[PDB]
């Protein structure tokens, strides 16, 4: 059976679960009470398989989904939004005081409560699934209760739950437009965990994201809250080929075998082809062969890398719609005779396409417009070793003279941490010099 | 003691164990462009077991 | 002339047996009231097999309800075609056995023994010539297992030249009902092996397993449980009740299937079961009965027949068939898989014919075998048995009704004896 | 004809005992003036024409108690001699309810325990309902049942008992009384059910998400564990679990009687929509420690024996594929010498809900049984307890002066010492 | 009173084998349910071949269905012919190879692999006499490459002297859909050397040819590739439904084509393919047949013919036709070309005449082509293989299941071996 079980932690987990669990209540018709509506349940009662939803008595759902967070001023927005009634009230977790932007805090000291009330909703979860394909990682490395409790929680799944998929999509702090001042002391040591637990790991940047609404959708004032409503146009993208079926279908389990080559280098980059806006999607023509040159460009990259300066290991295109398995044959071919993006020397065959029957659904009062087709593309680069550069190099600067530390060691930390995290790190980025090289 | 129904026999296929109806047929179901599936009262754990 | 008198023992026995009754008048006509409306002339021919005759075409089963609680007759009672059985039948005790195997056995069930045993005498006495016994009970409770072995000794000891049928479901491996299946079970084995002339042996999971995989019955309670057993039931009677081309009643079942007179436990198994989608695709001839009444799937009890050579194994066909192609059929899968058939028997499998197929079916087979697998099944339930006997767990309350420590010893060596001789035929 | 007498001492034995007969009136449809608008003889006698009355009595020595089920809504339920009082209470003293003041009222009440045995064609067994931590529920519960066990030899003695919290716990001499009860209730009571009002606190915190209930709160559902217990006797279903059933499915030895409890679905109004209730998760919720009626680790000790009550729409597979579960997990443990350890039962009625109650109308329920190893840090706790104010002699002189000699003390403190070294030793691994 | 079994495997397997029975189905007149409603009486008389007589006169076909994904078996039974199978035969997974060779071979086959062989045992048991077996799958993937090769290694063994009729696509030249496709195809072709007795080699990409330049479908749809496919599944077992001038079955068109063990690896076309704006004006003849037959791009390899001598071939003509005509045709394309022939054996063509065509065609031709020219295709796979195999890209996974890296090092011991066997017969 085909289901995941999605996890949010952190600020920004909560805010994408937001505007995630938006999608799919949109994407399967689930009103915001919690009920499908009467036509809709005219059918069978059995629900033999839903990725994200399960059947409660009569027609009602439960998302498959626990919002925990350390901070309850952000988790109590959900219990007093729109979405009230549909999610389980002991599914959202809340905590008395927020890690603060602190490791130390959310991993050791404040983390180690809660972590334990947790897991018993996941094993209440577990037990409730029959086919249990993988987890759904959201939290961001720059706060304290992403990087902490983020780190604590899958460790935690890795004794309990074994060799099943834990994908992370992750918010990692950007170069220029960041928000926190200790984001490169959270990430590095973020990065020490998630290095061995995760199994596929999706970068996410923030400002990357702000040029794609810049550019694309022309929008001059964009905020958190139209950044995620095109962050869950990803996810979504990414498990279609589970709740609905198409030519070459792709799971889960499909992504892990195809993607990453090596167990260390399992970090990806992100695109979406199709990001237009309303009133400029009337007069394009969106043709496969257009979508999937626009997916290759550096600008609709997710993650603020040119892709030119590293090579590509290997490439997922998952495409929605009406897509005929030729035209994407026809683009493959296309994109893998240019010359200005690079496929590494050792992957013939670098391109993993998957095709669904559906077309994204629009979120009412969204940015994007309806599109009859769309491409969510997920590589594996060596270019993802310049952002990891930078950050160790930032971290490097502010160690050097140990700011910012008392915090992090008096709140449970050791000193020899900090450089056991950036030797992780230091030797992941020869790891990644090592296997683009030729 | 007061009598109940057993709450078991509510299944329709029950209804004639060890009889030879060649002619009783199965239904199918559809959900907003998901994949066609076998209707049954709890087709779920007949399908996939559980846990 | 030939007529069998049926004892139920036992929440589990007065179950199994209204649902026994429900098959049986339902196929040799009579309504839920009592009368008979069968419009073919062959049911009516053989009806005192079962039946009794009553003023106003009344016909009443030779059942013997017998029990400690009267819970579990009021139900039966309550239930459809429950209203046929003769009230001064009902015999039952007060307190209940709590199923405690020494208290059903020596302090309940004895000022009972003498109430039950005043009216299967007069079910014996008031009919012909009797073929045999049939009793259903259970072996991990203490109403139908103590009490019931109880009146197979008795039953014995009076009338000893008559048949034997048990049909006892016997403690699960997977799943427990009670706590002292173990101590229940090991017990009544013991009186079983001496008193019981030939037993079926039943098991719930197996009866579960079979109306999951092969039924496709995705929520099946005791209630079709039971209408499995009580198709088991009426095929090993079929010859009696009914003509039929090659004709075995229960004494040459019993003759050919017992090799020597502790080889006397069987498992069973109903063939043509096919889930209710499934019933078009599946074609109803012999060759394709065969290949699922010798599967193991099939097979009502917790012994895999796979791991243990067959003795003898017997089958009860019914319908409309043919013997040249019957008798080739068990001659082919002697020859296909002759390494799961015991070497100094030839000709392993007795089959036999009734021409009239039970009610919504052209076809139906009832499958005796006599394997060593059984050997499982008893060992674990010894196994069980000596976990608890050498910390005496559970045995205050059996000591405290006069059955000392020595016969837990003694059927403990009973049950170690049979199964010492269940190897020695494998081998 | 079964039938079952319960009777009820002390302040926690009325209370409690108000809100089991109001469920009980609940459940056969009596009316609280006592007239129904077959079943109800487990629990109510046929009186005249048309009308019941319960097959209990209500003994306590503190009248205040007793006149406000006099004066209450089921002052015409009751017959009014059955309300038993007393002049004045044993006042935290098991001495006193024992010896002194429980004399004047312990032949009354065995005279009327046996007008109502009388009354009854098959009785099955007794139900007390005492907490150790006061006067008469120690002193005249021990009274009681020494006496009750001489008239009524190889009858079942059902105990229902409350054990002071190691946390929470309302006076200072209770392990004084927990100590002698404990003396009493070894070998006269047949089969005891451990409560603590700690782990009853926590479950309406956590699970009925209460910040403040009270006494009623969880006498409520008290009733739903007694009433779970014996449904088999009032109401049909595939497999029943009578009372002398549920002595020797769950007690191996003679001494060891005393039993954990745990009812699995406890559900508020707003969180019974949201949560999908089936059989596998209200037996995993049934195993769960936090959902243990007395405050202890079960992950600590060893499951010897358990008891499973199903009511409602239960299928015996689901019963069977759940247990077939949690004995392949490994939080849990059994003794190793008890292989076959699960006794079920199920029975076709729903629970009922109470109007003004908190738990909601659940179509399933489990109430879990069972006999653990892990009882023994309770009598660890009060016997730590007791050492520590009988070390330098405190709270003694109200004891030795109402009837009780010095040496009483010590043989309980003997009595419960070789009760600990019995768990530990049927605990220990052969 | 010869049958073929069919298997499918994985999500190739399944759909080109529902599009199969799709095909076969309506030339005999069968129904989606089963019934015959068919105008000739010819076919009804092999209906044996490929279904099963069942009651009420449906027909069921000896499909056996596997896959570890559940998805594929809502994708059978929900389109079109998806009821004429068997429910029992429905047997699949719960979670998935997800492109794994070592997922379908080792770790998720052992629970699958002994319930796929009992579908399989009931299946050859109810048969007479079995012509042989016929799988479908794919060598890009892992549910239809590492299960699939999976059962051709467990039936083999069990069935010695049938033959094994394997439909595998393979990795494509041009573009691609499984990154890891080298890897599933050289562990696969590995294993379907010495166990499969034929085989058969299609990709997507020789099929995209045909459909945009022959066919000239503007948008061909992904089950469009199948139809091809599945008139070539038919058109192999012609002769065995259906009378004809020149009796051919399946081992007649083995025995003519293999010279040697390891050569049977063979290269398929579908000659009478047009497209529907100029089928007025094609004029179907035996010369217009032939000379579509040759043709490099009419072939469903990306193996051009051009480059490798032909070293034997068969066609399998239906249709009413001349024998005179079609023996002189085939002795003109080998004496016009005979460098693309081999020398040391004469008569390389064995055509056979089939007197039923297939529907809405009266004449039609399949053709089976073994030549050394296909060594390309493995070379091609191979050498992406040592590209990533050299630094062990993609292999924690493989070896994650339980295979070393020696198996992978003999994988390509025998696949560099099969390229240098057909090598040795170009020169
Ligand atoms: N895309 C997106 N990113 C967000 C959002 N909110 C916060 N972030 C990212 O998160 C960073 C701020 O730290 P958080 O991860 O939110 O802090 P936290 O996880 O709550 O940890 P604590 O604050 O210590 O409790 C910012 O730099 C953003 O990049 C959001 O709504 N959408
Ligand atoms: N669950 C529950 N426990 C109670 C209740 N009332 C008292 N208790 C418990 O009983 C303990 C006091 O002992 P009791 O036996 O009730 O005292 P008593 O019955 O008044 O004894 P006397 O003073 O001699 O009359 C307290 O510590 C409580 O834990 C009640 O209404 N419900
Ligand atoms: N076949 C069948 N077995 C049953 C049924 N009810 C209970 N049992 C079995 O009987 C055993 C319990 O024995 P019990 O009924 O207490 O024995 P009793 O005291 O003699 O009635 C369990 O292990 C069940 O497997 C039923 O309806 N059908
Ligand atoms: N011709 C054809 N090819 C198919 C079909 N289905 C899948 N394929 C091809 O099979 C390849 C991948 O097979 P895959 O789904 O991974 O097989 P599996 O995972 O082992 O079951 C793709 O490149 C497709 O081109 C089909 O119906 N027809
Ligand atoms: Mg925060
Ligand atoms: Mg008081």
């Amino acid at each position: 059976m085909r289901e995941v079980i999605s996890i949010h932690i952190g600020q920004a987990g909560i805010q994408v679960g937001n505007a995630c669990w938006e999608l799919y209540c949109l994407e399967h018709g689930i009103q915001p009470d919690g009920q499908m509506p009467s036509d809709k349940t005219i059918g069978g009662g059995d629900d033999a398989f839903n990725t994200f939803f399960s059947e409660t008595g009569a027609g009602k759902h439960v998302p498959r989904c626990i919002f925990l967070d350390l901070e309850p001023t952000v988790v109590d927005e959900v219990r007093t939004g729109t979405y009230r009634q549909l999610f389980h009230p002991e599914q959202l977790i809340s905590g008395k005081e927020d890690a603060a932007n602190n490791f130390a805090r959310g991993h050791y000291t404040i983390g180690k409560e809660i972590v334990d009330l947790a897991l018993d909703r996941i094993r209440k979860l577990a037990d409730n699934c029959t086919g249990l394909q993988g987890f759904l990682v959201f939290n961001a490395v720059g706060g304290g209760t992403g990087s902490g409790l983020g780190s604590l929680l899958l460790e935690r799944l890795s004794v309990d739950y074994g060799k099943k998929s834990k994908l992370g999509f992750t918010v990692y702090p950007s170069p220029q437009v960041s928000t926190a001042v200790v984001e490169p002391y959270n990430s590095v040591l973020s990065t020490h965990s998630l290095l061995e637990h995760t199994d596929v790991a999706v970068m996410l940047d923030n400002e990357a994201i702000y040029d794609i609404c810049r550019r694309s959708l022309d929008i001059e004032r964009p905020t958190y809250t139209n950044l995620n409503r095109l962050i869950a146009q990803v996810i979504s993208s990414l498990t279609a080929s589970l709740r609905f079926d198409g030519a070459l279908n792709v799971d889960i389990t499909e992504f892990q075998t195809n993607l990453v080559p090596y167990p260390r280098i399992h970090f990806m980059l992100s695109s979406y082809a199709p990001i237009i806006s309303a009133e400029k999607a009337y007069h394009e023509q969106l043709s496969v062969a257009e979508i999937t040159n626009a997916a290759f460009e550096p600008a609709s990259m997710m993650v603020k890398c040119d892709p030119r300066h590293g090579k590509y290991m290997a490439c997922c295109l998952m495409y929605r719609g009406d897509v005929v398995p030729k035209d994407v044959n026809a683009s493959v071919a296309t994109i893998k005779t240019k010359r200005t993006i690079q496929f590494v020397d050792w992957c013939p065959t670098g391109f993993k396409c998957g095709i669904n029957y559906q077309p994204p659904t629009v979120v009412p009062g969204g940015d994007l417009a309806k599109v009859q087709r769309a491409v969510c593309m997920i590589s594996n680069s060596t270019a993802i070793g310049e952002i990891f550069s930078r950050l160790d190099h930032k971290f490097d600067l502010m160690y050097a003279k140990r700011a910012f530390v008392h915090w992090y060691v008096g709140e449970g930390m050791e000193e020899g941490e900090f450089s056991e995290a950036r030797e992780d790190l230091a030797a992941l980025e020869k790891d990644f010099e090592e296997v683009g090289a030729e | 003691r007061r009598q109940l129904h057993t709450p078991g026999d509510a299944d329709p296929a029950k209804e004639a164990l060890l009889t030879w109806k060649p002619e009783m047929r199965v239904g199918q179901f559809v959900k907003n462009g998901g994949l066609a599936q076998e209707n049954r009262v709890r087709g779920h754990t007949l399908r996939a077991t559980a846990g | 002339m030939r007529e069998i008198v049926h004892i139920q023992g036992g929440q589990c026995g007065n179950q199994i047996g209204a649902k026994f009754w429900e098959v049986v008048s339902d196929e040799h006509g009579i309504d839920p009231t009592g009368t008979y409306h069968g419009d073919s002339d062959l049911q009516l021919e053989r009806i005192n097999v079962y039946f009794n005759e009553a003023t106003g075409g009344r016909y009443v089963p030779r059942a013997i309800l017998m029990d400690l609680e009267p819970g579990t007759m009021d139900s039966v009672r309550s239930g459809p075609y429950g209203q046929i059985f003769r009230p001064d039948n009902f015999v039952f005790g007060q307190t209940g056995a709590g199923n405690n195997w020494a208290k059903g056995h020596y302090t309940e069930g004895a000022e009972l023994i003498d109430s039950v045993l005043d009216v299967v005498r007069k079910e014996a006495e008031s009919c012909d010539c009797l073929q045999g016994f049939q009793v259903c009970h259970s072996l991990g409770g203490g109403t139908g297992s103590g009490m019931g072995t109880l009146l197979i000794s008795k039953i014995r000891e009076e009338y000893p030249d008559r048949m034997m049928l048990t049909f006892s479901v016997v403690p699960s491996p997977k799943v427990s009902d009670t706590v002292v299946e173990p101590y229940n079970a090991t017990l009544s084995v013991h009186q079983l092996v001496e008193n019981a002339d030939e037993c079926m042996v039943l098991d719930n999971e197996a009866l579960y397993d079979i109306c999951f995989r092969t039924l496709k019955l995705t929520t099946p309670t005791f209630g079709d449980l039971n209408h499995l057993i009580s198709a088991v039931m009426s095929g090993i009677t079929c010859c009696l009740r009914f003509p039929g081309q090659l004709n075995a009643d229960l004494r040459k079942l019993a003759v050919n299937l017992i090799p020597f007179p502790r080889l006397h436990f069987f498992m069973v198994g109903f063939t043509p079961l096919t889930s209710r989608g499934s019933q078009q695709y599946r074609a109803l001839t012999v060759p394709e009965l065969t290949q699922q009444m010798w599967d193991a799937k099939n097979m009502m009890c917790a012994a895999d027949p796979r791991h243990g050579r067959y003795l003898t194994a017997s089958a009860l066909f019914r319908g409309r068939m043919s013997t040249k192609e019957v008798d080739e059929q068990m001659l082919n899968v002697q020859n296909k898989n002759s390494s799961y058939f015991v070497e100094w028997i030839p000709n392993n499998v007795k089959s036999s014919v009734c021409d009239i197929p039970p009610k919504g079916l052209k076809m139906s087979a009832t499958f005796i075998g006599n394997s060593t697998a059984i050997q499982e099944m008893f060992k674990r339930v010894s196994e069980q048995f000596t976990a608890m006997f050498r910390r005496k767990a559970f045995l205050h309350w059996y000591t405290g009704e006069g059955m000392d420590e020595m016969e837990f010893t003694e059927a403990e060596s009973n049950m170690n004896d049979l199964v010492s001789e269940y190897q020695q035929y494998q081998d």
